[PDB]
């Protein structure tokens, strides 16, 4: 019952900024908390930020606090993260993710609806995208 | 229809393996049924109370973590952590401990075997249940509906047997303070003990935060869900009473176990005690589904030294085993080292001293942030938090006073984590 696409992703330059939204079925959207979570090439996932139905409570990892702000606009159904200040270390698919309840988690197992994910590279120079 | 089915939740939760067990350190520190039998009504009352205040900083910070983060954003960074070292060195792993142990204890009574196998059984238990946790929530998820449907069934079934033993009546609850056990100083003996039995009430924060427009009605459910819990306490408490009284039900550990026995006798007190290895079980299980959130927690801050490894979240599962693994190994010393109602006794102890200050932290936020959104504000605004900090200084306060010892590894234990805190603050985990 609940979908999500994410926007936003891309090549950046390293210390540039880049801003994710992930669009929502609506419906719930309003009384859900929302997650942002990465998955590097290498790894498992990991928790970046979160955020309360009412967008009262946020949470950011350590790897990422400063650098990135997570906010929603539950009249448009979307949670927002905006990434500045970049490094090549943040390099990852960047997931968006629902789960039942107001109150916000780092804990990936809470999310129950998870979007595809949108690509996300960081980087100080790239090799590609010929003709 | 949405109360009602919160008010299962309470009622569900906070019901555990305790009542099946703890009476026998109960009215063995108590010495008298009367004594006892208020220990399980002043719990019951100092939870009331200690749920109605922290739903409030639970509703400040609606997040899913809970003391990790009440306590940061009052206290600081430093405190926010101690809770989580607590959580992930004392108070997760002697659940698991306590309650294996007990288990084992509850499988020989029922199977007569030998006492020694009490410990061996208790390692399986709790080695065999990190196993079935890292496979999936498909059987954990399997083990706690189960659990938590049958847990009740010896409860009723209890009740309506003890409460009709022929041997029964007020007269079974005469003794009410017996001077060979002092009343106050064996009364903070036993409420260390009766607590044990309503633990999992602290989640109730994380459950006003999850609720959107909450007030009215959140404060219905948790006045009424955990004071179900308290007179269902108390009536399988006069059921055994009826049955047993105060010198025996000290004379098993296993308590709950030889009430059945003489209430059915045959193969009825099977089914009842097999209901309570469930009930157990299902505790160690549900100790486990929660304890890994809390290394994991620490790891997604610099908070622990081996961070990257902690965080590790298994691509098959959606768990962080690594932290689980950890918490494993420091039960299994805590099943080789102390007993049943050490365990249950430093647990009290030790997460009822940041309970508390989770408390006093209410009273604080009303006058730091009068204007932060309250959705639930406590009723009766000064008097009940104060009730629950005037109890909460009372259990600390006396059983460092009655076990020196015991209130001294729950002291040391946390503050090892100072050391370890301004290590992973500098060097962010490894
Ligand atoms: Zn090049």
């Amino acid at each position: 019952q609940v979908q999500l696409v994410e926007s936003g992703g891309g090549v950046v330059q390293a210390g540039g900024s880049l801003r994710l939204s992930c669009a929502a079925s609506g419906r719930t959207f309003s009384s859900r908390a929302m997650g942002w979570f990465r998955q590097a090439p290498g790894e498992g996932r990991e928790f970046v930020a979160t955020i309360s139905w009412s967008g009262s409570y946020t949470e950011y990892a350590d790897s990422v606090k400063g650098r990135v702000t997570i906010s929603r606009d539950n009249a448009k159904n979307t949670v927002y993260l905006q990434m500045n200040s970049l490094k090549p270390g943040d390099t990852a698919v960047y997931h968006c993710a629902a789960k039942n309840g107001g109150a916000a988690s780092n804990y990936p197992n809470d999310y129950v609806y998870w979007g595809q994910g949108t690509q996300v590279t960081v980087s100080s120079h790239h090799h590609h995208h010929h003709e | 229809v949405s109360g009602i089915t919160a008010l299962t939740v309470v009622v569900g939760t906070v019901i555990g393996a305790g009542i099946f067990f703890k009476p026998t350190a109960v009215y063995g520190a108590a010495g008298a049924p009367g004594l006892g039998l208020l220990a399980w009504f002043v719990a019951g009352i100092i939870t009331i109370a200690g749920g109605l205040t922290v739903a409030e900083i639970g509703t400040i910070y609606p997040q899913t973590g809970g003391m990790m983060i009440y306590l940061e954003k009052v206290y600081g960074r430093w405190l926010g952590f101690l809770v989580g070292w607590a959580q992930m060195v004392i108070y997760y792993p002697a659940n698991i401990a306590a309650l294996a142990i007990i288990f084992a204890t509850q499988f020989v009574n029922l199977f007569a075997l030998s006492d020694s196998t009490i410990v061996p059984t208790a390692i399986l238990t709790s080695i065999f249940l990190m196993g079935v946790n890292f496979l999936g929530t498909k059987y954990s998820g399997w083990i706690q509906t189960l659990a938590t449907i049958l847990k009740l069934i010896p409860l009723v079934v209890i009740i309506v047997a003890g409460l009709l033993y022929p041997g029964g009546g007020v007269i079974r609850l005469v003794p009410f303070s017996v001077e060979t056990h002092p009343v106050l100083t064996s009364f903070g003996s036993a409420l260390i003990a009766t607590l044990f039995a309503y633990d999992g009430w602290i989640n109730v924060g994380t459950l006003a935060g999850e609720m959107k427009n909450p007030g009215k009605m959140l404060p219905k459910v948790i006045i009424g869900g955990l004071s179900i819990v308290m007179a269902v306490y108390l009536l399988t408490n006069i059921a055994y009473l009826f049955v047993l009284d105060s010198s025996q039900l000290a004379g098993t550990d296993t308590p709950a176990a030889l009430v059945a026995s003489h209430l059915f006798e045959g193969i009825g007190s099977k089914l009842v005690t097999i209901g309570i290895l469930i009930s157990v079980f299902g505790g160690i299980n549900g100790y486990i589904i929660s304890g890994l959130r809390v290394p994991y927690a620490l790891a997604t801050q610099k908070m622990l030294p081996f961070s990257d490894w902690f965080a590790r979240i298994n691509p098959k599962t959606n768990l962080p085993i690594n932290g689980g693994l950890v918490m494993l190994g420091i039960a299994i010393v805590m099943i080789l080292t102390g007993q049943f109602n050490q365990l249950t006794d430093l647990i009290v102890f030790v997460i009822w001293f940041f309970i508390t200050l989770t408390f006093i932290a209410v009273i604080i936020l009303r006058k730091t942030q009068p204007d932060i959104e309250r959705p639930y504000r406590v009723p009766f605004y000064p008097v009940i938090p104060l009730i629950a900090i005037i109890g909460g200084l009372y259990i600390i306060f006396n059983t460092l006073i009655v076990q020196p010892k015991n209130a001294f590894i729950g002291i040391l234990l946390t503050l090892i984590g100072i050391p370890i805190y301004f290590y992973c603050k500098k060097k962010y985990g490894s």
